């Protein structure tokens, strides 16, 4: 909501509140500078054990 | 001056927490707080003005009786009655016999507590509780 | 005045004199607003404890710390280091500890001779402060009173003869209004 | 020295390091100057 | 080059928790205490220790390390100082909070004005977000204007069932400036009484809030509580936040920032060395106005009514605020 | 007499003391002449306020002024109030004594390097206890 | 104090092992990286119990990195001190300072306040040694120590014992 | 799992038993079942480390006096474990020097002894460990025990251990 | 683990999407640049992101994508499984 408008009002009533932010938007990983969960981000890539030793 | 520690002087009115312990060995009184300060590390010389005698911090141990004079009667007679115990019996009904034997005990328990000779004592009541 | 500015508010800081400010209305003159003085007993005796109590902790505590070691400190720096700080800083020869912003040997600290003096400190304080710990043991016993303005003017005994402040509390009529630590039980 | 400490909460073995923007960094400073308190944690608290 | 290696574990950020800093939390993670108004030493070749530049708190030169972390520049993060106020302060951005949860509860026993025995307050207690819930409960709250020591019991008007009260009318709290003004009314035998909500007053009934009231209010227990909007000890940013630039580097300029800390040292100073001795009673509220304003300039330059804090060019500061909104800001 | 908290920038590898540094401005870096190694990278080349430190010493101060929207009672109060300053009294007679020396130096069409000579001849000299019996228009005039 | 300790570690697979035999790799990463190495938490990990059933979870492949992050679950011997226990060790050096012992994988270090008076430092001595009426410290001997003080780092233990009780000392 | 801020922590002491917030008597397993804290005495951590040395040197192949014992920890040490094995190596060599029963039967017998008592785990682990002569020694080298077993069963208990123990 | 919906149960499209395609071909062509076993034979390629294509077309990319659900569910598809159709 702060990166809209109203920055430094919003941030004063999060911490009176203590609202607790999850970081799922874009502009909370955007702020935090880490993969935000869009697009190809939106799953995790995993390394398959069973799959390994079948391709030798 | 009956309710204070003798070395800090912690008074029970501003420290109504403070608990005194005593030492059998010279049965001095000594608030818990000045305990663990002064032997929480190991074995030290008791303080007060006039003792010398070490002790060890685990032999304290609170009053009961609020004479220190009986408490060194009564510990020294738990000592004694330690190794001196006898009943009716063991002399079979001679009251005579047990008569005596009480005051031998008795006996033992006054010359060890004023120390009239205590190493002749000390020694006597170290070869019984051997038998 | 001037003088009189440091005495009345420390004074006032330690809670043994107490203030009250009341408009006045002279017949003559426009209206000033006075300041009296006075002793509120219940907090002067509240103050006086604990801080009886505190100096007395505060020599208890600082005895007890006197027992523990010494420590260490770095001559340069002027850092402290305690002895658990001060073990894992030593070099690789493993003979003098190391500093860690100056990498120099430390020096150890003092205190280690005090551990009689703040003894005979306490000692000296116990003695000198009996009369206080008298007077608060009677003090207990009995139930005070808390003073205020009106009722100390009960026992008023006038300083001057034509004094310009009006030693009366003509309280407004009828006011709700109230004011912090004005109103006692 | 491989040491760290968190002074005022007396713990040397809960510690974690991000990567965040300089500017992010710059930025909770800020508000902690300002008395807000945001607090970075590393684990969820509610449910998703 | 990059770096340092770090034996710490890495891990991404889950979640952001926001609060208040609590007076003792700001001791306890300063690293050190700023006593002294000035930057420099008399020699302006190293930065005076317990200044505000004070090397302890971190470093923003090339070729000097952190006295505390013993780090470069690019590997300090900055540490963070304290400076003890002589006497509270409101936040500027709490203020008008501040009045809205000063007329919810009673200010002589800190209490809520209407408890549960009311219909109405029910339902407002009922309502779960929080921000909802503080508006309903301040709507009902606002216009009570007396404790009530008594309260007529739900079951029957004919009896009263008492509660937790003191009789006390309640004022109509108004903001001047940056001071929050109670006046009260008293009944008919006419002029209504005045006087100024003191800042330590405040923060004192702000104390007797109990846990269930101010949670009833939207405020967290463990985070934010209504008493720390009040501020005691002042959180000093470190260096990085406030660096200090050079144009030709034979002159020394600095941030905004740290002359409005000056500002607050020096104010700060000037009210302890008043209240120490003598100060009359109206020079210790000019005084106490000034750290006032200095505070909420520096977190706030931008308030509707109040002065500008302008530099010696005469433009104005630029405060946190000002840093973080706009087009051109943090965020 | 303090912390040397004092870094020297050498290459690891060359091992060369002094070192032949070389600053990219440009690209940022702090690069080792000999082999290359670069030693340090992101390299840093109005949010602030022009000092002076040498006629001003360390003085930090700040005015109060009217802005968009003011109501006249609180910039009156406000300037009241940081005028009875103890500490900042004793820095305003120099500052006082430099406004004098300015409009003296100014009236005389003077440079300004005549003036900026004038204030620092003024303090370097001021509060000293030889001239304390002189009268301070002779001093004005000694620095001019 | 030795103890048996359920843990877990996140291990990180360079992609150059990502080959049909590397599960193996995992198994020799965790003896090269937790064999032998010290913990303020869980203290001195000193032995892998049950090698042959370590639990090895998915590895989950790091966006930039391209490493898979493994999560490993094994059961292990730890070594972890604390305050008030009694030890024997070794006196592995001695100085002005003080003589510390070696207690496993640990040095307890003993400094002269936390010594009985008696005991005084002789350096004329080769080697220096600690020297008192009815026994002399000197490297190699045996030493009852007990731990009066731990500091845990996150990767390193440092600790603090004392002799002045009774029953301590020289063994 | 909300409220993560400081709260006030017992201090690691091991003479009021307050081994941590890690180390508590109760702990779960990875399957997630309830178990007792395992502390080994110095002669149990000897077996328990050897039995998976031997084990960790069958897999790998497969797919006493001190003196001479200590040699043969030696190369069995350096053989079985990795790189970096500096602390291992100590502690193997600490054990074999100090440790006081030597195979399974003795120390089998000296857990089925001392397990009687209902004892902490972690003060049990201290009685195999140290070897105390008369019960004030053993009271005041592990002051947990007191107020916990009486004088008369803490006698036979040391006795009957060295009495259990040959070297 | 409430959060593994089983294999019998997955109710998700069984066709790679484009990020998905996108991210594994990039994830395995970074393997691919430091040194990782290459699964595939290879008639002449230099370039990474070539060598995971061809990968990718005869099915040997070993990963299985974790598609989330925004209850916090997820469920495994392995590359191998996933249709390649887009
Ligand atoms: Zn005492
Ligand atoms: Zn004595
Ligand atoms: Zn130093
Ligand atoms: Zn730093
Ligand atoms: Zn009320
Ligand atoms: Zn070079």
């Amino acid at each position: 909501r702060c990166s809209f408008e109203e920055t430094v009002e919003i941030l004063f009533e999060a911490g009176a509140s203590a609202e607790l932010d999850d970081c799922r938007g874009v502009s909370e990983n955007v702020i935090l500078g880490q993969m935000a969960p869009i697009g190809t981000g939106a799953f995790d890539v995993m390394i398959d054990e069973e799959s390994l030793v079948k391709y030798m | 001056n009956k309710d204070m520690c003798p070395i800090c002087k912690t008074d029970r009115y501003l420290s109504p927490d403070v608990k005194f312990l005593v030492n059998p060995e010279c049965y001095h009184r000594i608030c818990e707080s000045c305990v663990d300060r002064i032997f929480s590390l190991g074995p030290a010389q008791c303080p007060y003005k006039g003792c010398d005698k070490i002790l060890r911090k685990n032999k304290f141990k609170t009053q009961i009786f609020d004479d220190v004079e009986v408490e060194k009667e009564v510990d020294i007679r738990k000592r004694v009655f330690n190794v001196f115990n006898k009943t009716i019996d063991d002399f079979n009904g001679d009251l005579v016999e047990y008569n005596k034997y009480l005051e031998e005990v008795e006996d033992i328990i006054y010359k060890l507590d004023h120390g009239i000779d205590v190493a002749k004592t000390e020694e006597k009541l170290r070869t019984y509780e051997e038998l | 005045k001037t003088e009189l500015g440091p005495l009345i508010a420390r004074l006032r800081s330690d809670r043994l004199i107490s203030i009250h400010k009341q408009r006045e209305y002279p017949p003559n003159s426009k209206s000033v607003e006075r300041v009296y003085y006075y002793v509120k007993y219940p907090h002067a005796i509240d103050a006086i404890k604990w801080k009886v109590h505190q100096v007395v902790q505060r020599l208890k505590d600082d005895l007890d710390k006197n027992s523990e070691p010494n420590g260490y400190m770095c001559p340069i720096c002027l850092t402290k280091y305690t002895q658990l700080e001060a073990v894992q800083l030593l070099n690789f020869d493993r003979t003098e500890f190391l500093c860690s912003l100056c990498d120099e040997p430390l020096v150890e600290d003092d205190s280690g001779k005090k551990n009689k003096e703040k003894q005979d400190k306490l000692n000296r304080l116990m003695d000198q402060i009996q009369p206080i710990i008298d007077s608060l043991k009677k003090i207990d016993d009995s139930r005070i009173e808390e003073n205020t303005f009106e009722i100390a003017l009960a026992r008023l005994i006038p300083p001057q003869n034509q004094s310009h402040a009006a030693y009366t509390y003509n309280p407004k009529k009828g006011s709700t209004m109230f004011r912090p630590g004005d109103s006692a039980p | 020295h491989n040491q760290f400490e968190c002074k005022g909460c007396d713990n040397k073995i809960d510690i974690y390091q991000i990567h965040i923007p300089y500017a992010a960094k710059l930025l909770f400073q800020e508000l902690m100057a300002m008395n807000i308190t945001p607090r970075l944690y590393t684990d969820r608290s509610r449910d998703f | 080059v990059g770096q340092q290696y770090s034996s710490a574990p890495l891990r991404t950020v889950k979640e952001v928790q926001f609060g208040l800093f609590s007076p003792e939390e700001v001791r306890a993670i300063s690293v050190a205490k700023i006593r002294f108004p000035e930057t420099m030493d008399e020699t302006q070749t190293r930065a005076k220790i317990g200044g505000l530049n004070d090397p302890r708190l971190g470093s923003i030169d090339r070729n000097l390390k952190c006295q505390t972390c013993q780090e470069g520049m690019n590997e300090c993060p900055g540490h963070f100082g304290h400076i003890d106020l002589a006497k509270p302060v409101f936040h500027v951005g709490f203020i008008a909070k501040i009045k809205k949860v000063c007329e919810c509860v009673c200010m002589h026993c800190g209490k809520l004005l209407l408890d549960e025995h009311n219909e109405l307050m029910r339902q407002a207690l009922a309502i779960k977000d929080s921000k909802k819930r503080f508006a309903a409960i301040w709507t009902l709250c606002k216009t009570k204007m007396v404790c009530e020591t008594d309260v007529p019991s739900e079951d029957d008007p004919t009896q009263l069932v008492s509660r937790g009260g003191c009789g006390n009318t309640q004022p109509t709290i108004r903001k001047d400036g940056l001071k929050l003004v109670g006046s009260w009314k008293k009944d008919r035998a006419d002029e209504p009484e005045l006087r100024v909500l003191s800042t330590e007053e405040i923060l004192n009934i702000f104390k007797h809030i109990s846990v269930k009231d101010f949670t009833s209010l939207g405020f967290n227990e463990v985070f934010s509580r209504p008493e720390w909007m009040i501020l005691t000890c002042l959180p000093v940013p470190p260096p990085p936040v406030r660096p200090s630039i050079s144009f030709n580097e034979s002159q020394r300029g600095e941030d905004d920032l740290t002359f409005k800390l000056a500002d607050i040292l020096k104010a700060n100073i000037s009210l302890e060395t008043l209240e120490h001795n003598g100060a009359p009673h109206h020079a210790i509220e000019e005084a106490e106005s000034l750290l006032q304003f200095h505070v909420a300039t520096y977190m706030d330059n931008d308030i509707a009514g109040q002065p500008q804090a302008l530099q010696k060019s005469g433009r104005p500061v630029k405060s946190i605020r000002a840093r973080l909104k706009g087009k051109e800001g943090r965020i | 007499r303090g912390p040397n908290l004092n870094i020297v920038l050498t290459c690891p590898e060359c091992k060369v003391y002094p070192p032949k540094i070389v600053e990219r401005f440009s690209e940022g870096d702090v690069v080792c002449a000999l082999c290359g190694l670069v030693l340090s990278d992101k390299l840093v080349d109005r949010v602030g306020e022009a000092s002076n430190p040498l006629l001003d010493g360390n003085n930090l101060s700040t005015r109060i002024g009217k802005g968009e929207t003011t109501d006249m009672r609180f910039t009156k109060e406000l300037n009241k109030a940081q005028g009875k300053n103890v500490m900042d009294k004793k820095d305003n007679e120099v500052q006082a004594a430099f406004a004098k020396i300015t409009m003296l130096c100014d009236a005389a069409e003077l440079p300004k390097i005549v003036k900026d000579c004038a204030k620092e001849a003024y303090k370097l000299c001021h509060d000293e206890k030889t001239l304390k019996g002189k009268s301070m228009e002779s001093i004005m005039a000694a620095s001019i | 104090m030795f103890f048996i300790k359920d843990l877990s570690l996140n291990i990180t697979l360079h992609p150059s092992f990502f080959g049909p035999r590397m599960k193996q790799y995992l198994k020799t990463k965790l003896l090269e990286e937790v064999e032998g190495s010290c913990t303020g938490k869980f203290g001195y990990i000193l032995c892998v119990l049950d090698y042959d059933n370590i639990d090895i979870q998915r590895g989950r492949i790091l966006p930039t990195d391209g490493s898979a992050e493994f999560n490993v679950k094994y059961r292990a011997v730890v070594f972890k001190p604390f305050k008030g226990e009694v030890v024997d060790g070794t006196v592995v050096s001695c100085s002005q300072h003080g003589f510390e012992v070696q207690v496993g994988p640990m040095k307890v270090f003993v400094t002269k306040h936390l010594m009985p008076q008696d005991l005084t430092f002789n350096a004329g001595s080769n080697p220096p040694s600690y020297q008192s009426s009815e026994d002399v410290i000197t490297i190699k001997s045996r030493i009852r120590v007990k731990i009066e003080g731990c500091i845990s780092q996150v990767s390193s233990i440092h600790a603090i014992g004392s002799i002045k009780e009774d029953y301590l000392g020289a063994i | 799992r909300r409220r993560r801020l400081k709260k006030v922590e017992e201090e690691e002491n091991a003479a009021t038993l307050q081994l941590g917030q890690e180390f508590q008597l109760k702990q779960i397993n990875h399957q997630g079942e309830e178990e007792e804290l395992i502390a080994l005495n110095l002669s149990e951590a000897r077996l328990v480390i050897k039995e998976a040395l031997v084990e960790r040197r069958r897999a790998f192949k497969r797919s006493e006096t001190r003196e001479k014992e200590l040699e043969s920890i030696d190369v069995l040490l350096e053989q079985t474990t990795g790189g970096n094995n500096k602390d291992l190596k100590n502690t193997m060599q600490y054990l074999t020097n100090f440790s006081r029963f030597r195979d399974q039967e003795t120390v089998g017998a000296v857990i089925q002894l001392l397990k009687s008592t209902g004892l902490h785990p972690f003060e049990v682990a201290q009685l195999g460990s140290l070897a105390c002569d008369t019960a004030d020694e053993a009271k005041t080298l592990i002051p947990s025990l007191n107020n916990k077993i009486s004088d008369d069963e803490l006698e036979r208990i040391l006795k009957e251990l060295s009495n259990l123990e040959t070297l | 683990k409430e959060k593994a919906i089983p294999k019998d149960q997955r109710a998700t499209t069984p066709y790679m999407t484009k990020y998905e395609r996108a991210r594994i071909l990039g994830t395995r062509a970074l393997q691919i640049s430091m040194n990782a076993p290459v699964f595939v034979d290879l008639e002449g390629e230099t370039d990474p992101l070539r060598i995971a294509m061809k990968e990718l077309a005869e099915k040997k990319i070993p990963l299985v994508i974790r598609r989330y659900l925004p209850d916090g569910s997820f469920e495994d598809w392995s590359v191998e499984e996933l249709i390649v159709d887009l």
